[PDB]
């Protein structure tokens, strides 16, 4: 059941900088670092359901 | 439910026989994420269900049946044909979505078997060939844009060809 | 398209009468340049200048339709062969495909079993 | 990397002295390669190619005729690269 | 409910003081456009009837909403233009745009062939005055003369056609009444009966032949790049082809077969010319021939799939091509010559407009599904059921649609602008508003365009 | 001419070095296979692939 | 084709065991029957070559 | 311009030699071999034979003409960053800075006002100085340097004396 729920999170995490691009929050110079941190946690949320697939 | 075919029974049971290591990491996370945010979302869904309390009934789909077919109404008349044109169009909208259900039945056939796919099922592929062939020869699929008067001519064209073939053979 | 080697150090007169003609090239070039230079380096300008070379360039393509082509020669008829020609070409392509298809529907069925479209 | 006016006078002089075609006492900074230094017509293109490769090779043939003096060649290289504010 | 608020927009401009005018004409049209989206979107099993036939109903018309959406959008674009002219002529002009929109409301709503035609030709007179006056370029009279020479010579054959059909079979009037339809037996007398009904909508829907009507109207523009949106409405104004082919002649479509073939070279050869031309407006004008040629290919096949693609394309082109004319307007108001080679350089002067250039150019191509892909893809899939060879011809068009957008981008991406001293100020608040109010409805139609491509969908 | 070592470059490529050395040992070993043809011709087909790179 | 030895490799994969690499005994058994199946196909090609040699002589 | 034709061919020959060779020591060897060819024939004066040698110089140069030439750094045209890393905002955009935003960094705004005042006042003197130097009708190919430069300001500077950089 959690396999379907966590699969869409990888799609959601990558769209979060796009959704919070137009003004949203005041973050200069931190925005390029925000892209790096978003994909890093997107990798972790993609590693778990692949372990479910090997199982 | 009821209208959907669905699987008979779901199998799978935990074995864990070979090695120890750190047990199953997926099953350990399954127990971890069940209380992390799966329990919190279930509690929030229950809180939203409790806050509903009073709800509207809504009498669902309206009936409206028969009202005489276009084949029964002989000779061209605007008062008689109008209700017959609406009856044929309502059936054509339903017959479009009948195919879509059996289309999704074939979608369920592909997933719920996986490995076999073509070798197994046997019923869903047969049911698809029984409906689509009936839809192709009777409900347009060759008679361009939808028209009630054209459908009666299409039905007469199929009947005249069948009668000519049956009398000869 | 160039036929032999790339033309840059090939085929030129060795400092003959062409030198007087080559000096004339810079004379007309600077004449159009100096009037451009005078209408550029002033702060009180504000606005894109005309340049008659580009105005006549647009006029050569957009206009000159009926002042030109008043001698309708055999070359225009050859251009007409590339005009009407391709339109009549597909008439023996689409009809041959249709008569192939329509005959297959009636005699010796070639229609798809799962064709709910159209 | 940043480039200074003193850096342009140091890099061009070191490249000219290493060429071995002219003496270090004969050419200093303002002594022209055309007559004062003692360089051939083929040497003028050879010195221009060596000086460009050391700093930043962007020397056209049209500016090569104007480039004769090492003091002028250092100024022309600084003008094209926009060095020293 | 759509009769006498647009007629009530008429005395609004005359009564209002000289300081206002533009503030009243826009605000009292945006709330009128809100009511069109509020009421007309409802449908039963088939076509309804709002009232007795003065203005009838909607069957497959979300195209009415588009005209109501352009009801204030034309007033947005003509702000820098007509700012130095007389105040009495400003009141005269806005009423002429309102009168165009007045008859455009009528034509889409009225489900007649007789009342539709005379109000279809009632859009011709206001556009004639709008083109021949306030035209920035010389020889604008050729754009005026050929506007009524090509159209009227093709459309006056409808009077001898439409009245002939109702004299034989009942009456055309109510359309939903017209199901007394007898199949056309394909006779030599019926040859010109089909041709006269089609040729009227072979001019406004540009083919390969008789297509010179369009680019002359755009090159010799009515107003800079502001009243060109009304000429985009005239392109989609040939929607009678959806009704004539369906009702008047369903059996005989053997004569449709050469007209698809004529419009098939009105796809490739109309896109080939749109590659070298110098005028930036003409690079939209010839591209608008090809995208509207898609509908003429679609309708004459008469398959249910083509109608889904066509009705989508009528709305798709009405918001994408018009948006491209607004970009041509923004360049012309600064340089005052529409030469593509001269006006070269974005981002150095116009940083924010460059992103709006992308969201307007790439929509000519099949992007992530906006309405243009949904419009085109159903037509290409419809042409295969017609004949298998079509995609070889249609595939070349898919290559040159990239040669539409990117060539418009590259010739503006080249950072130079040495001769240009003007274009110092980036953009006005109303200037960027045109870029938003054209693209954001296209972006909202990405989600669910169910109420866009709807002839029984 | 200067070429300096950056803190961003080292941490990026070193983590890729784990991904470049340990890819086939993890991915192809865990993924379910379907019919392996590695049996016939050892000197004519099997050893020839590695020998071609050496030659 | 083998089925009997191939299912045992899937039976080893049926049990979880994180970072799966230490299951070679099931893989070697699956390769042993596959090599025998490849040899059976090679013997069938050899028997076809032997039958063609006898047919050419007669 | 026969002297220019020899120099341009020799300049092209050196920069095309590096594409054929690999190492720097081999480049020096082939350059001295080229120096043995050109210096021996330039010593004597030739009227017909010099142009004959220059037309023969097209050969060998065309036999080895395209191995993809080594235009490594920021060179005009060719390859590898010809006109790149360029935002290049002109002085025309530097005048249309918005109020309540142009106040930031006031030293750049105060200096630019003095530069604009220097150009507007000297333009009338530049038009007289530039208009004075005329042979008859049109110029004979070339720029106009200041002759009577008492105060300062050449006739024709703003784009030339105000490049964006790089």
């Amino acid at each position: 059941n959690m396999f379907s729920s966590l699969s869409l999170v990888t799609l959601l995490l990558l769209t979060m900088p796009i959704m919070m691009m137009s003004f949203n929050t005041y973050k200069p110079s931190n925005y390029p670092l925000y892209v790096k941190t978003a994909i890093s946690y997107a990798f972790i949320t993609s590693m778990i359901p692949t372990m479910m697939f090997i199982h | 439910x009821x209208x959907x075919x669905x699987x008979x029974x779901x199998x799978x049971x935990x074995x864990x026989x070979x090695x120890x290591x750190x047990x199953x990491x997926x099953x350990x996370x399954x127990x971890x994420x069940x209380x992390x945010x799966x329990x919190x979302x279930x509690x929030x869904x229950x809180x939203x269900x409790x806050x509903x309390x009073x709800x509207x009934x809504x009498x669902x789909x309206x009936x409206x049946x028969x009202x005489x077919x276009x084949x029964x109404c002989q000779e061209k008349d605007v008062l008689c044909m109008f209700e017959a044109e609406m009856q044929w169009r309502r059936d054509y909208k339903v017959d479009q979505e009948i195919v879509n259900i059996i289309q999704e039945r074939l979608k369920a056939c592909q997933q719920r078997e996986g490995e076999s796919h073509r070798q197994n099922c046997a019923k869903e592929l047969e049911q698809f060939t029984q409906v689509v062939k009936a839809y192709q020869d009777r409900y347009x699929x060759x008679x361009x844009x939808x028209x009630x008067x054209x459908x009666x001519x299409x039905x007469x064209x199929x009947x005249x060809x069948x009668x000519x073939x049956x009398x000869x053979x | 398209s160039s036929l032999p080697t790339t033309l840059d150090p090939a085929e030129y007169d060795i400092s003959s009468e062409t030198r007087k003609a080559q000096a004339e090239r810079l004379a007309i070039r600077s004449r159009l340049k100096r009037e451009y230079q005078l209408q550029y380096y002033d702060p009180s300008r504000r606005g894109v200048i005309e340049d008659p070379a580009l105005v006549r360039w647009t006029y050569a393509r957009s206009a000159n339709i009926y002042p030109n082509f008043r001698p309708n020669t055999k070359t225009s008829l050859l251009g007409a062969l590339f005009g009407i020609g391709p339109l009549v070409f597909w008439y023996y392509v689409f009809k041959t495909d249709r008569d192939r298809k329509e005959k297959l529907i009636q005699e010796g069925k070639l229609d798809r079993t799962f064709n709910i479209s159209y | 990397p940043p480039l200074t006016l003193e850096g342009i006078k140091d890099r061009v002089l070191y490249v000219l002295k290493l060429y071995d075609k002219i003496d270090p006492e004969k050419l200093s900074v303002n002594s022209h390669f055309m007559k004062d230094l003692g360089l051939d017509s083929l040497d003028q293109v050879e010195i221009i190619m060596a000086m460009e490769d050391e700093f930043g090779f962007e020397i056209p043939d049209i500016d090569a005729e104007k480039l004769m003096c090492p003091q002028e060649i250092v100024d022309y290289i600084a003008d094209k690269k926009d060095v020293y504010e | 409910k759509y009769i006498i608020p647009t007629i009530m927009l008429m005395p609004l401009t005359w009564l209002s003081k000289n300081n206002m005018i533009w503030v009243n004409s826009t605000a009292h049209s945006l709330l009128i456009s809100f009511t069109s989206l509020l009421l007309m979107n409802q449908f039963g099993d088939n076509s309804l009837n709002f009232s007795l036939l003065f203005f009838s109903d909607s069957l497959s018309t979300p195209l009415l909403i588009l005209t109501m959406w352009l009801l204030p959008l034309m007033l947005m674009a003509s702000q820098h233009h007509l700012s130095k002219e007389n105040l009495t002529r400003k009141k005269l002009f806005i009423t002429m745009l309102i009168s165009l929109q007045l008859f455009l409301i009528m034509t889409f709503t009225a489900m007649e062939l007789i009342l539709f035609y005379i109000l279809f030709e009632a859009t011709l007179v206001p556009t004639l005055i709008i083109i021949t006056r306030w035209g920035n370029q010389t020889e604008r009279l050729n754009a005026g003369l050929y506007f009524l020479f090509y159209t009227l010579a093709g459309s006056l054959p409808l009077l001898v056609a439409l009245i002939y059909i109702q004299n034989t079979v009942g009456s055309l009037n109510f359309l939903m009444l017209q199901y007394w339809v007898q199949p056309v037996h394909n006779s030599w007398s019926n040859v010109f009966m089909w041709l006269a009904c089609m040729m009227a909508f072979m001019v406004k829907m540009p083919l390969y032949g008789l297509h010179l009507w369009l680019p002359k109207a755009h090159v010799e523009a009515p107003i800079a790049g502001s009243m060109v949106l009304a000429a985009v409405l005239l392109k989609l104004g040939g929607y009678g082809m959806l009704r004539i082919t369906l009702i008047l002649n369903p059996m005989t479509d053997f004569m449709a077969y050469p007209f698809i073939m004529l419009s098939l070279w009105g796809m490739i050869m109309t896109s080939s010319i749109c590659l070298r031309q110098t005028d930036l407006k003409s690079l939209i004008a010839y591209s608008s021939v090809s995208h509207m040629a898609l509908v003429i290919v679609a309708i004459l096949i008469q398959t249910p799939w083509s109608y889904m693609g066509a009705t989508a394309l009528m709305i798709a082109h009405g918001l994408t091509s018009s948006m491209l004319f607004c970009l041509a307007n923004s360049n012309y108001e600064r340089i005052h010559s529409r030469t593509m080679i001269l006006a070269r350089g974005l981002q150095t002067l116009l940083p924010l407009m460059a992103t709006w250039w992308l969201l307007a150019s790439l929509t000519n191509l099949a992007l992530p599904p906006t309405i243009n892909l949904i419009g085109e893809l159903f037509v290409v899939m419809s042409t295969f059921s017609w004949s298998n060879i079509t995609i070889i011809l249609m595939g070349v068009n898919m290559v040159i649609t990239a040669l539409y957008s990117l060539y418009m981008l590259i010739m503006t991406q080249r950072g130079k602008y040495t001769y240009h001293i003007n274009n110092i100020s980036p953009s006005f608040t109303r200037e960027n508003a045109l870029m938003s109010l054209h693209i954001l409805p296209l972006l909202l139609l990405t989600l669910n365009p169910k109420i866009i491509l709807g002839p029984l969908y | 001419n200067i070429n300096e070592n950056n803190p961003l470059l080292i941490n990026s490529i070193k983590r890729l070095l784990i991904g470049s050395l340990f890819a086939g040992y993890i991915i192809s070993n865990n993924i379910p296979p379907t019919t392996i043809p590695q049996m016939t011709m050892p000197y004519y087909l099997k050893t020839t692939a590695l020998i071609v790179t050496i030659l | 084709y083998c089925a009997h030895y191939l299912i045992r490799f899937l039976k080893c994969k049926r049990d979880s065991f994180p970072n799966f690499l230490a299951c070679k005994h099931e893989r070697h058994d699956w390769d042993y029957c596959e090599h025998l199946d490849y040899v059976k196909r090679m013997k069938e090609f050899e028997r076809e070559r032997r039958l063609l040699q006898r047919k050419k002589r007669r | 311009t026969h002297q220019q034709k020899v120099l341009r061919l020799y300049k092209r020959a050196l920069r095309h030699l590096e594409s054929w060779c690999i190492h720097r020591d081999k480049y020096r060897y082939f350059a001295c071999l080229l120096r043995a060819r050109f210096d021996e024939h330039k010593n004597e004066k030739d009227m017909v034979k010099a142009t004959q040698l220059l037309r023969e110089a097209e050969e060998e140069f065309w036999h080895g003409q395209h191995p993809q030439p080594y235009i490594f750094p920021e060179s005009p045209g060719g390859t590898s960053y010809e006109r790149y890393e360029c935002y290049k905002v002109p002085e025309w955009c530097l005048d249309d800075w918005h109020p309540s935003e142009k106040a930031m960094y006031p030293d750049y705004f105060a200096k630019r006002e003095q530069w604009k005042k220097l150009r507007r006042e000297s333009w009338e003197r530049e038009v007289k100085q530039l208009q004075e130097e005329t042979p008859v009708g049109g110029p004979r190919t070339e720029a106009l340097p200041p002759a009577r430069k008492q105060g300062d300001l050449p006739p024709l500077w703003w784009h030339i004396v105000t490049r964006p950089r790089e």
